[PDB]
């Protein structure tokens, strides 16, 4: 998200992690859209919880599916 | 062979004693200090 | 994102140096410890 928004991803990720770890636990994300500051909690950028849960579950299941396949066989063409 | 091995062993001992003289003290072998330093640095870097 | 085009690429020199140094380091690595494998030259 930081890379796509034109921000330095290395600095952005580290700043977000530091703010959410040392200062306090909050909702600080990438300012993809024009905002005056970080801390989306004040910007009211909200997404459904179940949507994020489903995204995480689908990603994990897809990673397992690709990882648990060891051989690929493709038949020829006539 | 006896004198050659004695010379090599004494050279190694002199090197160890020199290492002690320049910086007094010994540390545990087997990579223990490496693991401990890696763990401490990983823990500390979270604040950077 | 986007980076400089760099028609001339000095980074190639650094890549080659790193590759050579890492190859030498890997070659020497297997001899670490009393159980290190012998090298023939």
């Amino acid at each position: 998200l930081a890379e796509n928004s034109g921000l330095d991803p290395i600095g952005t990720l580290s700043t977000l992690k530091s703010k959410q770890l040392k200062e306090k636990i909050s909702n600080i994300g990438v300012d993809c859209l024009g905002y005056g500051s970080n801390d989306m909690k004040e910007l009211f950028v909200v997404d459904p919880f179940i949507g994020k849960k489903q995204q995480i579950l689908l990603a994990t299941q897809l990673c397992r599916m690709i990882l648990k396949i060891d051989n690929v066989i493709i038949s020829g063409k006539d | 062979m006896i004198i050659d091995e004695t010379e090599r062993s004494l050279h190694d001992a002199l090197c160890v004693i020199r290492c002690l003289v320049k910086e007094r003290g010994l540390i545990a072998g087997g990579g223990a200090p490496e693991i401990e330093i890696s763990r401490r640095l990983s823990k500390e870097a979270r604040s950077m | 994102n986007a980076t400089f085009k760099n028609k001339e690429k000095p980074q190639e020199v650094r890549k080659a140096n790193i590759i050579a140094a890492r190859s030498v380091a890997d070659a020497i690595r297997t001899s670490l410890g009393p159980k290190g494998m012998d090298k023939m030259i």
